[PDB]
């Protein structure tokens, strides 16, 4: 090819979303399985779309701390205080988890598995974070990630929590602050495949742990990219075949 | 039929020496101007900000690697002229063939192994072939010379 | 055979594993409606209306994800882009005033 | 640079089925051509036919274009260069003479004049086809006898008797015994029986250091049945080395 | 078969020595391609040469080929005791068809010969409990294949029940052959202690062999 | 799951020993030594692989279930403790004395 | 050259919270992750888990989990390590390290500095 | 012997104009790619901080000077074309020896002054000759034009 595919650069921590789908069966990839140091990438069939609002309507307000310059922040709030949110449907997202689990176990022993809340780290990693609308969210995913997968109705409302000072790539004492957003905001992805990390400590009754990854973004893009590989062309080669340099005769 | 048809670029990767060997004009073009002809026709687009606000991010990308593609591409070129045959494509030359290169035979050399295959099993030995063939051009440079200046 | 020659081809099919700098195609619909300013695409070309692609017939190449400079290259150029369009925003450096705040209901 | 194994000696009778397969190593098994030819001792090694792997052309012999068909599975990758694949050919409404040794060949080229004409070989897997039963290697062993009494050997080894179909094979101390080896083939009785020894060559000064035993076994019987050869015997030229 | 491939040919050591193909012009030969193989009874076969002219890959060129109209033709020189084998022919063309060859018991002439090494094995205490008694005569390191079989027992001719077989080649490119005689312990036991006759080069070997030691 | 055998691990600076380590599944081998004070020190990366400022003697070499690690020309330095490590699991280890 | 260093000796009575430092200098302290170990005397060298410390990822064993408590701070390239209620079965002393490359992290070639701890 | 054996990069700058006459290649090459070849294989050294930052201030030293490298290169090249001989090295014309440009003899020019020397000697014409080859060609490029057209 000459370009890949277009890929939407989304910045997520823990599902991913809008991304390209599985082709037959829902998959996952590893560099080594057994290296519990490394992020186990699953990628879905179907995708799970997930509504997700911040429900407060904003008054945006700019404070001119100048020259030509002002600072815009929110004035007031039109209306109810409200909590943000993120709505999937939990019967499709837990018949999405067998589909995980199928080939979890292809990977792993057919032994029985478990998913659990992230054992630590910044907001950022902790929670799945990120912009809906032009304000960066971060929900808090104990719930789509609690529960044990053996062989022998509604749906879910993650709780939010809006920032607006933040740092993406953990940078060099450099922040950015996310004005406010106008109004209410109300943004829909669709969960693609997501990230997890193995706790490496095998148990008797365990059995094998996984919780959402995320602490570095280069996967992100190998989610992606891994279809992908760059080559240089080299047109120039020797080959021999019977034929002089025709100077028999000058 | 098949040599008077389309194929596409990089298309002979895995076909035999010998049927790739029609197929160069494919792989022999946009070495440059594969980009240049779609850069150009692409960029011309209804823009009117090609280089707004001086040079950027993709700025420099691109021209860090505009240049390499032409000084890439006029290597080889530099190479068909220091070898006595920018005819491209194929030329032959008075440097023999040492079989220490390879001591394998002619049938099997175009009718079972592929260039990727074969520039491999070859590779070690390229710089020390293309180094004969430079001695080729200067020994007839030379013979040429000296019949200039009797006649 | 026969007195066998060395003779020299251009435009074999051979390549090498290898990284070099890529360059960046943009959408028609995303560049023609303003959008203002979004990241640093507007520096981008346009890509082909025809979405060119060729099969390789007969090859089996080597591929693995997690050794992949195009995923060392995204970051890196992720990275730079947002740090450029936010060079020029306004700096909220004198804010750092002591903050009396009350709390709502 | 490769290797292709076969099918195992598949016993069956005049009138039924019997599926021959063949799976590489160490090449492209897409960019080569797959070979039949048997060896029938009536009739010499007649080829069957050859089939491509990439395009599912084919090019049957007339005597069994009616009778056989030819099928390719797909091929697994192993690195940029090499891989594994399978192929097969089954015959139907079968008779006496289709026996033999069976070999399985990849091609020469990839392109050119002798493309399909065979260059690697197979194993030869043999094939029998008649309607009487199947009978198992009776495996005991042989009162030890001398080769040379000048030199000083004790020569032994383990016999087999009443066995059906071919082949049977034996090897020493599960693999794990090198030179002195020495075996041979079987011949048909009035009755209708195959029957086949084996030998080992060792002196007879040091006997009880190292220990052998021979692991005889069958494919169409199903059994691996061992023996050892008793050295408490009385011979002519073993008497005078003790 | 088809085709008409010369059936016996020989050649002394360090010559060399052809063979020859033949048939009707459907069979043979010209616009046709010759192949030829190294195809040995008991093993798996080996290529030789192919264009006609061109030898197949790590041959030797000893090997040498022709083909007339007429027929086709294999040189093989300089010869070597390991290539005591039987070839076969072909003739095909680009899009098919290997129509095989009659075959070639080929003669390597003008080697030292040798004399056999016999081991008479008879059979054991358990052995005789199923109950079958069986004397395997064994004979090995000796070329050309060439041995006649005479059991005798109570030192009369032996007509009823003779096992005999066809030397095949040993791993070291000499030939090996085995003997053996069904009997029962009616007659096995009590027969005034046994015998075994072979030979080669004209002169005879045997081992007589006891009952009841 | 590591089985770094044996225990006893006792002798003279003029002579040699080899210290093995069995597993049930695959992985990256190492190995290590404590000293007075000192902690433990890295010798092996890969497994035929050596650390900083090792010497020939340092051999490794078993492709299969029982992988070793042998040091000939034994020293006053070589006492401690060693232990064999794949991925997160560690071997018994066995201390070498004076 | 890559040093690392710690606290010293801090002893305390069982049932009881801990902590203790671990900086660390010679490579970009973000990208290369971090782990810890309970080298017991006598027992087999347990291994407590690792740390990302661009965010703060990481990963514990069950018999620490919960007790435990990792952290760190790159405005002081420094590792923290929390425990909580304490017995005589953890009362050896721990070290900090890190992998030969970023590209592996179970080769520890860079190891910590002794840190005495009483109960 | 000589003239197939070793010499080097401008080795011939005091030798004769004769001599010089067969060690072309060396300086007939290198013109491009001398530094394409070297600065595309000593810059893939393991750093991954090609272009890192940016460019920087040896950032333009290098692309200011590669995209000079080539244009001056393109140059001698596009005087070989409109010459009509793009063979290189040694090239016949119709544009005979005006010997107001150097009234001296074959003999000595060859064997006794350098090249050096002698496009000194002859700096102040190459002007007008370098003109004349150009009108030689396009005479050439007419008369073949004319014969187009009738055959
Ligand atoms: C995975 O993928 C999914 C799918 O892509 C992602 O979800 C998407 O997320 C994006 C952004 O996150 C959303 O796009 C934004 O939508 C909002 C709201 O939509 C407006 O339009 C709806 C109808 O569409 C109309 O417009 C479109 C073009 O926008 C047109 O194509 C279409 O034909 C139709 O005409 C309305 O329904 C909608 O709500 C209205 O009605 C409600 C009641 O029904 C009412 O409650 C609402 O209040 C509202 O009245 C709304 O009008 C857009 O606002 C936004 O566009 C902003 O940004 C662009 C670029 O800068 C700008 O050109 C726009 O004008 C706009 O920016 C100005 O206007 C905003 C208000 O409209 C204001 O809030 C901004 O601050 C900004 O204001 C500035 O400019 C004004 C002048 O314009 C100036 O006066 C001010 O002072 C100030 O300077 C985007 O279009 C997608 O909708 C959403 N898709 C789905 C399916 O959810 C998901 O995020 C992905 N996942 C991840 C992880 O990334
Ligand atoms: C990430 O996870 C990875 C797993 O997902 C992991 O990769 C694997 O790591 C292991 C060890 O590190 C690699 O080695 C394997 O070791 C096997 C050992 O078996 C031998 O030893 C046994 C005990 O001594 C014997 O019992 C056994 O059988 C013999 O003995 C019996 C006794 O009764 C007897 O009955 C038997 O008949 C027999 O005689 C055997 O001798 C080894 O068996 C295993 O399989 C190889 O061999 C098989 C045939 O036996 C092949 O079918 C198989 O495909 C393997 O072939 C190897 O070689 C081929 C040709 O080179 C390659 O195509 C294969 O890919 C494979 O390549 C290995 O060897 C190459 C040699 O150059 C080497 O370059 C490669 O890198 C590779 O090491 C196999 O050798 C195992 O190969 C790794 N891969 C897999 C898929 O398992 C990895 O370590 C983790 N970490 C990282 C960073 O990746
Ligand atoms: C130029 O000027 C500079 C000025 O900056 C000069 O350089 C500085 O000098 C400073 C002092 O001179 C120096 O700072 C100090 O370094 C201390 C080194 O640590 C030793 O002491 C501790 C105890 O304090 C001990 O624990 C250490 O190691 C023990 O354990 C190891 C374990 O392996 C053993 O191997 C070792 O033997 C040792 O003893 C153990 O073993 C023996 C047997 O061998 C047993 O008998 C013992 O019982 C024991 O088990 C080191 O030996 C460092 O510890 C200091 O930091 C502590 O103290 C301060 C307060 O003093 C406190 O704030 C710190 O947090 C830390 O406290 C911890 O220890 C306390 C006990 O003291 C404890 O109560 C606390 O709870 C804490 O746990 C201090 O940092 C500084 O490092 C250097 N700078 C540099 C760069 O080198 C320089 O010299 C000048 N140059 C010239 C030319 O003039
Ligand atoms: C990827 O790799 C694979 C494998 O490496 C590679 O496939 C090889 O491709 C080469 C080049 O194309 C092949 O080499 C040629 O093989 C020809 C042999 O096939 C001919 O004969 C077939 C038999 O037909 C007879 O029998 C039937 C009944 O049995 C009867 O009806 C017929 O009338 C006839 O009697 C025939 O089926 C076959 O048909 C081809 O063409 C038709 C269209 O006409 C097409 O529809 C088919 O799909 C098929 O392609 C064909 O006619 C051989 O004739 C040919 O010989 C010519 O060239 C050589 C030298 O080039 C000369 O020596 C000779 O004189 C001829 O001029 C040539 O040898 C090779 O066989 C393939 N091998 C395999 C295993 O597939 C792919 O091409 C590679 N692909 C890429 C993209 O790289
Ligand atoms: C997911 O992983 C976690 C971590 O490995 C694993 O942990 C266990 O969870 C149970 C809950 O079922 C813990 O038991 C208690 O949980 C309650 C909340 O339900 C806490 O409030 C308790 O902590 C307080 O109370 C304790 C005394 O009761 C105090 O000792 C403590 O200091 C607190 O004050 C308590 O944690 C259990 O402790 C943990 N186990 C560990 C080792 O941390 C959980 O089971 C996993 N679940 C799934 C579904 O995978
Ligand atoms: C590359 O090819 C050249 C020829 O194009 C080789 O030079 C020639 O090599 C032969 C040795 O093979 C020289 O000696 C002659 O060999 C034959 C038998 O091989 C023998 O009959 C002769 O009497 C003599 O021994 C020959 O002189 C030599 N030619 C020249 C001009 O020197 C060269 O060796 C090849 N190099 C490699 C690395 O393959
Ligand atoms: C460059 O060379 C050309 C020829 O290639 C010169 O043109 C020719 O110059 C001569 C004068 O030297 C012209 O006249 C003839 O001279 C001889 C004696 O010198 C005389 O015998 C003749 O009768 C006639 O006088 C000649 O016509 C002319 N040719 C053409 C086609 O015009 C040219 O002068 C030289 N220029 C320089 C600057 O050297
Ligand atoms: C049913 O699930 C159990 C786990 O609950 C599986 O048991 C595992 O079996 C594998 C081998 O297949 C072992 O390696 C694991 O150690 C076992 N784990 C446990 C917890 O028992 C069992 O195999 C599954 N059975 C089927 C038919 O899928
Ligand atoms: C799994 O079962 C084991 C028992 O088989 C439970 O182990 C206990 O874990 C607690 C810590 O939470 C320890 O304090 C106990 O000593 C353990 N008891 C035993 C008998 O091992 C474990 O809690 C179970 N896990 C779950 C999630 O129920
Ligand atoms: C080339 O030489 C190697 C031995 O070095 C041999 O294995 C190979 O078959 C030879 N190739 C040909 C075509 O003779
Ligand atoms: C071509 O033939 C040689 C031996 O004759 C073999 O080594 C090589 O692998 C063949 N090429 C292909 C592509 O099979
Ligand atoms: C919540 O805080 C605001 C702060 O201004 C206050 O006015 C309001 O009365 C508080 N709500 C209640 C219920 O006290
Ligand atoms: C060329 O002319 C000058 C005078 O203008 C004279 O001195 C010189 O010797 C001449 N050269 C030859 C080779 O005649
Ligand atoms: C060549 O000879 C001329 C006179 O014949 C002289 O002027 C010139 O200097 C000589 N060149 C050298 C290099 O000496």
């Amino acid at each position: 090819v000459q370009c890949t595919h277009g890929i939407r650069p989304v910045v997520s921590t823990q599902l991913l979303l809008n991304g390209s789908l599985a082709e037959e069966e829902v998959v996952i990839r590893s560099d080594n399985f057994t290296n519990n140091a490394k992020t186990i990438i699953v990628q879905l069939k179907e995708s799970v779309e997930i509504n997700c609002t911040r429900p407060n309507n904003n008054t945006r307000k700019s404070i001119h701390i100048g020259p030509g310059r002002a600072f815009y922040t929110t004035g007031e709030i039109i209306g109810d205080i409200r909590q943000a949110h993120c709505n999937i449907s939990r019967a499709k997202w837990n018949d999405t988890l067998k589909q995980i689990v199928i080939k979890l176990r292809e990977q792993f022993e057919n032994k029985t598995i478990v998913f659990n809340h992230s054992s630590g780290g910044d907001p950022e990693i902790v929670m799945h974070s990120f912009n809906c609308g032009g304000e960066f969210f971060y929900c808090n995913s104990t719930q789509l990630f609690n529960s044990t997968w053996n062989n022998n109705g509604n749906t879910i409302t993650l709780p939010c929590r809006i920032k607006q000072i933040i740092n993406m790539w953990q940078e060099i004492g450099k922040a950015m602050y996310a004005p406010p957003i106008r109004g209410q905001i109300r943004c829909s992805s669709n969960i693609t495949g997501l990230l997890l990390t193995r706790d490496g400590c095998i148990n008797e009754n365990g059995t094998e742990i996984f919780r959402p990854g995320g602490g570095d973004m280069r996967d992100n893009w190998r989610s992606e990219l891994y279809k992908y590989k760059v080559v240089k062309i080299e047109p120039l080669g020797v080959a021999p075949t019977k034929c002089k340099r025709r100077v028999v005769g000058r | 039929g098949i040599g008077a048809v389309f194929l596409g670029f990089l298309g002979a990767a895995g076909s035999t020496m010998g049927a790739a060997s029609m197929t160069l004009t494919v792989q022999a073009r946009l070495l440059l101007s594969g980009i240049v002809q779609q850069q150009n026709n692409l960029l011309r687009a209804p823009e009117a900000q090609e280089r707004m606000l001086q040079l950027t991010v993709w700025g420099i990308k691109q021209l860090q690697a505009r240049v390499l593609a032409v000084e890439r591409y006029l290597g080889d070129q530099q190479l068909l002229g220091i070898w006595g045959c920018s005819g491209k494509l194929i030329c032959c030359t008075a440097v023999p063939w040492n079989a220490s290169w390879s001591n394998k035979s002619l049938d099997r050399i175009w009718n079972n192994m592929t260039w990727m295959e074969w520039e491999r099993e070859i590779d070690n030995y390229t710089s020390e072939i293309y180094t004969l063939i430079e001695e080729s051009q200067n020994q007839q440079e030379k013979n040429e010379q000296e019949l200039l200046e009797l006649d | 055979v026969e007195k066998l020659w060395v003779t020299v081809y251009y435009g074999v099919p051979v390549w090498k594993e290898a990284t070099t700098t890529l360059f960046c195609a943009s959408d028609a619909k995303a560049y023609d409606t303003e959008v203002h300013n979004v990241w640093a695409t507007h520096a981008c070309v346009p890509t082909d209306p025809n979405p060119q692609e060729v099969v390789l017939e007969n090859v089996t190449e080597h591929f693995n994800m997690w050794k992949n400079n195009m995923v060392e290259q995204m970051q890196e150029d992720i990275i730079s882009l947002w740090d450029q369009s936010l060079k020029p925003c306004v700096k909220l450096t004198p804010l750092c005033v002591t903050l009396n705040c009350k709390d709502v209901n | 640079q490769g290797q292709l194994v076969q099918s195992g000696a598949e016993l069956k009778k005049p009138g039924a089925s019997v599926k021959i397969s063949c799976k590489t190593s160490g090449y492209r098994f897409n960019f080569y051509h797959i070979n039949w030819i048997r060896q029938t001792a009536g009739r010499g090694p007649e080829w069957m036919g050859w089939i491509s792997p990439y395009s599912g052309d084919k090019n049957l012999a007339p005597a069994f274009q009616d009778r056989v068909i030819m099928t390719t599975d797909t091929e697994v990758p192993v690195t940029s260069f090499t891989s594994t694949g399978a192929a097969y050919m089954e015959i139907r409404n079968l008779k006496f003479d289709d026996t033999g040794t069976y070999f399985c060949a990849k091609g020469l080229l990839r392109d050119g004049s002798s493309t399909w004409l065979p260059y690697l070989w197979g194993q030869g897997t043999l094939l029998t086809v008649s309607s009487a039963s199947t009978k198992g290697p009776s495996v005991f062993p042989l009162a030890p006898s001398s080769k040379s009494t000048s030199g000083g050997t004790a020569a032994l080894g383990c016999l087999v008797k009443d066995y059906f179909p071919e082949p049977v094979t034996v090897s020493w101390n599960s693999g794990a015994l090198t030179s002195g080896v020495h075996t041979f083939p079987a011949v048909l009785q009035s009755s209708g029986l195959y029957s086949l020894s084996s030998v080992v060559t060792v002196p007879s000064s040091s006997l009880g250091t190292q220990t052998y035993i021979c692991n005889v076994n069958h494919k169409p019987s199903n059994t691996k049945v061992d023996k050892r050869v008793e050295p408490k015997s009385c011979d002519k030229g073993l008497e005078v080395l003790f | 078969s088809v085709l008409t491939q010369s059936a016996s040919v020989s050649g002394s050591l360090g010559q060399s020595v052809t063979i020859s193909c033949t048939g009707p012009n459907s069979v043979c030969c010209s616009h046709k391609s010759i192949s030829w193989y190294q195809w040995p009874p008991g093993r798996a076969p080996t290529l030789i040469i192919y264009e006609d002219n061109e030898r197949a890959p790590g041959i030797s060129p000893r090997f040498s080929g022709y083909k007339s109209y007429w027929s086709a033709y294999l040189t093989i020189s300089d010869l070597r005791p390991e290539d005591e084998t039987t070839y076969y022919c072909c003739s095909y063309t680009h899009n098919s068809g290997c129509v095989f060859g009659t075959g070639t018991k080929v003669s390597v002439l003008g080697q030292s010969k040798a004399n056999p090494s016999v081991t008479l094995f008879p059979p054991s205490s358990e052995e005789l409990q199923a109950n079958k008694a069986t004397l395997v005569c064994l004979i090995s390191d000796f070329y050309p294949g060439a041995v006649t079989v005479a059991w005798k027992a109570d030192s009369s001719p032996v007509k009823a029940g003779v096992e005999t077989t066809t030397p095949s080649k040993q791993s070291n490119n000499k030939y090996a052959a085995s003997s053996y005689l069904s009997l029962t312990p009616e007659q096995w036991k009590s027969h005034r202690s046994y015998s075994c006759q072979v030979t080669h080069e004209g002169s005879t070997v045997e081992k007589t062999v006891a009952p009841t030691e | 799951v590591l089985t770094q055998s044996p225990g006893t691990l006792s002798l003279s600076p003029g002579e040699t020993a080899i210290i093995s380590c069995r597993t049930s599944q695959y992985g990256s081998l190492a190995w290590y030594q404590q000293r007075p004070g000192q902690a433990p020190r890295l010798v092996i990366y890969s497994g035929s692989t050596r650390a900083a400022g090792i010497p020939d003697r340092f051999s490794g070499s078993r492709w299969g279930p029982d992988y070793n690690l042998t040091i000939s020309n034994l020293e006053s330095g070589d006492f401690g403790v060693y232990y064999c490590q794949q991925y997160e699991f560690f071997g018994q280890g066995t201390k070498v004395q004076v | 050259q890559v040093q690392l260093v710690q606290s010293g000796g801090q002893m305390k009575k069982p049932g009881e919270s801990m902590r203790i430092s671990c900086r660390a200098s010679g490579y970009e302290f973000i990208d290369c992750t971090l782990n810890w170990i309970r080298l017991a005397p006598g027992k087999r060298p347990e291994w407590m888990g690792w740390l990302k410390p661009r965010g703060g990822a990481v990963n514990y064993c069950r018999p620490l989990q919960g007790r435990v408590t990792m952290t760190r701070d790159v405005y002081s390239d420094t590792a923290f390590l929390e425990l909580r209620s304490l017995t005589v079965d953890d009362t050896a002393v721990y070290f900090c390290t890190r992998g030969k490359n970023c590209d592996y992290n179970w080769d520890f070639e860079h190891w910590g500095r002794g840190t005495p701890v009483i109960v």
